[PDB]
């Protein structure tokens, strides 16, 4: 009964879920995690066979995630291990499949910083989101 | 009849039970999807 | 007609191998009006009511967050029970998001159909972890 | 109809009173199509099968000599099954002949006589001490 | 008097099959004096001591716990030795507990049984992976 | 203000080389509440612990045993994080002991030093294999 | 100073460092090593994409010595394990690396069963040798 | 002068000596041959 | 002029490196007039004589029989010594054919060519077993 | 002249002097065509 | 007469030699009238009876199935007895099958035949694998 | 010219002599510019950094107040090395205190004086506990 707070692995594992299930479901609402100085990078590939950069804000995001389809996506994720780091945030690792438009699920790995919005207590944004495909950097 | 061990003929050939399904499954629906995934 | 032995231990291969790999197919195992506790606890300390039908048996799942769910199957035991049922004691250690391998008892009950033979809907689904007792 | 959880609870309590009060008569419990194993091993390692039948659960029973034995349950979780049939799920402590307790794990499965309401046979009873098999 | 290769390729096929199904009677193709030697368990691991009897070839087996052990055969050699022995050494590619296909070479040396034709027991059974090795 | 890309390529190509080089004086990268998260150190080598601290970290590296570790650097991803952090996130092959080529994933969060500008100490440091899972 | 009797692992591994020293420095005395019935098979590969059949015999484990024509081969062991069989022979499977020629090393895969002659203790022979390359099979 | 933890500006660039050699090997020819076959 | 305990740590890196990868190249540290004691117990039970020169190193080593050598370093000591020498005592963990690993000492004591910078031949090479010992 | 049990003096050293060996080999016959090189 | 200690320090290379390498001629050592007793038990658990007579002492050697039995002979004491007789004291390590090494402790008393000069034969053999009594 | 083994046999003896019946001296067995270190630990829990120079030496050695080592040498190897001098690798146990044996590995080097014949002094002395490092 003792209400206590959540442990991090908890707290990335929730987020986790969360982010996967909403992305797979309603990803246009994808952008309310993220917050004013967020930095996102979603394995992205320019026209000169480098990674693509990556967007450090809130419209601009939402204008990524808008300009990816993101239309029925699978996912399936075999490895999320999270840790405390500096201001109660959690930083997470995760690891998995990922499949858009119902192609062939290919090998994904994340990183997620998650910081407190302070003012509201157990509330997490998203910092920090480094996500790439593990075929088009391998 | 060449067998092994313990075993006459008959024994793990039946034990390899490939008709079988359970839930909604169609026969080996479940094992392709874990191969190759 | 199959050994009960058989279809107990070909059923504890598929359940186990497809909770590692796609957990959100496990609602398709079971039927309506089907037992499924696996809750080991809840919110007040106590055993979890059992979820009922195919749509309360996928939301537990989910809930559960069955991340590369490793299970170390020590011992199956099926034996043939009422209605030509198939009642399958699994005993072994499971692991959750490649954590501490935790010893863990599973009691399934396999109901077959009259129409499709050879075939079974998991009619019980019990589940507890020994630490959470002990 | 009673709660199948106070059906299993009960059962479980006149069993293991059973267990130890008067083990002679412990095959009454059991139909004549019934499974029973009570955690035996072999010479090879390999847990010891089922035996099926009342009087050969009855010889087995004796093969047992159940002396006194102790019981600590910690956990009994009994649930509705065919033909409102319960399993029972327990999980606890046994002592024989007042030496140092063992951890097992069981299922039973009973299935209603239909001669007469609220009476139940021991259908299937599966026993296993944890430190044999894991 | 079967064909060596006839031999090898039965035994493959057979000892292949029921290590994906049933594990645990994995024992049954051995004997006396017979050398199983595999990947090995110990503190770390590295330690690959070989074992010998259906006794401590069940329980190294049962320690390894294959859990829908997956493997795919690459090739098959089968060869005659001493005593109208069979040696089989075998490439493929196995996958245990889903994890990803990884080579190895098991390496049989069978002897016949002497009381029935056509019979055969693993004499000595070397399994040995590739990327631990290399 | 250095720049986070900058930072996050030095530390890597300075963390590697001294891992390749001098394993010993690999903890002098960390300090005072650094989670230290790496692979699978265990009696089955599933579940591996975070340890804290320079003597813990010092401690656990050397259990590791890195004997020429060599890896190749296939992707580097630096960012900024609370308090004017740097997250850097790797992509690479790592072959320690002279083993076979390995993909994994390091994440380090690194925090200022607050004394001397342009320090940075290995504050989370979150290392996984990538045939460990999958 | 008791002189006992080599033990199967000694034996197989003493078996392999003459085995390959000798192919390495003099591949034409080889032949030496094989008994009348030598089952014999080494990474063959007919003109149809199966490997090779075997060799059974002297005269023709000579020739297809010198078909296959080692020259400064360089082989580097990676794993060598003995059992003991039956009639005191031993089972010996063998991992590595074969050059031939100067060529790319080739991952290898071997196993040896030597058979004691009989009339001299502590002598054995060749019964049967079973090598393939990797890249041949795989 | 951007350094990390304790160290100064290239303690471990002189721990990292690349025209060190033993033996007759030439420098760098062991790593050749313990990297690429 | 390179510190003792960089020559050191990097010829230790090499030689262990090397005893693993190419044990026949290993004749090629050493010079004229070095010392190779490298061995054990002898017919007399007597430490393992010394070995002179590059011809009876080679010989002694491929006579070790160096198959897959793994290396594990617990500590590495390096110390300047005469004629601007570096004496290196290396202990840790030795495990030839992937056998147990043995706890093992080695000292080298390596000395600089008369004519070029930064090159050392070792002088003495001293190796011994903890287990032939105590 | 020690001898113990019927057994004949010095053929216990016959019997276990034997060298291991392979092929037709004499013993040490590989080692000289191998160790002719650094 | 040669020295009592050179005759046991033969004898005991000669019989762990004949132990060895041809089991079955062991019996050639031993006399009519001789003791035996290699460390055996019973199912009671004491230290199995010595035998007597040279034919059941070859029956006991046989049943024992010694194997390639490998032995470290860590002392031996000879001294004279009576009627020129030698007692030997062994201390050391045996193992059969080339399984780990069992420690043991060993007496040998031989008594001259009286026909032939320097001509000993068993009088009693007392073995001990010391943690099957200590 | 005395043999190099006898010359670290003889200093061996001494030197362990000195250890405990007057440690107050020994400080003379070294010369202006030498090494010692004789196994500490520090608070991150590296072994101890040597110390140079013969106060420094004689300093450590105070610190360090050796009152009755009782030394077991286990084995010596004293062997030749530049310009006449002896590398001796000495393998036992110590034990300061009369208090518990501990293993010990040393390695010293001594260098002719070249002002008096058959004159050596510590050059370099490095001392190792098995159970600090191991």
């Amino acid at each position: 009964m003792v209400m206590e707070k959540p442990s991090p692995l908890l707290v990335g594992r929730e987020f986790v879920r969360q982010y996967y299930t909403l992305l797979n479901q309603a990803p246009d609402m994808l952008h309310r995690f993220y917050g004013k100085n967020s930095s996102y990078v979603h394995g992205g590939l320019d026209s000169n066979g480098k990674p693509a950069d990556a967007v450090y804000g809130q419209k601009e995001i939402h204008r990524k995630v808008m300009s990816q389809n993101f239309t029925n996506c699978h996912t399936k994720i075999r490895h999320v291990d999270a840790h405390a780091t500096l201001n109660d945030g959690v930083v997470v690792q995760v690891m998995g499949l990922l499949s858009n438009n119902n192609q062939a699920l290919r090998r994904f790995m994340q990183t997620f910083v998650l910081a407190p919005e302070g003012s509201v207590a157990n509330k997490f944004y998203v910092h920090n989101d480094i996500f790439r495909y593990q075929d088009e950097v391998f | 009849p060449i067998t092994f061990g313990d075993f006459n003929d008959g024994e793990i050939e039946s034990l390899s039970s490939e008709l079988l399904t359970f839930g909604d499954f169609l026969p080996g629906e479940v094992d392709d999807l874990t191969d190759s995934d």
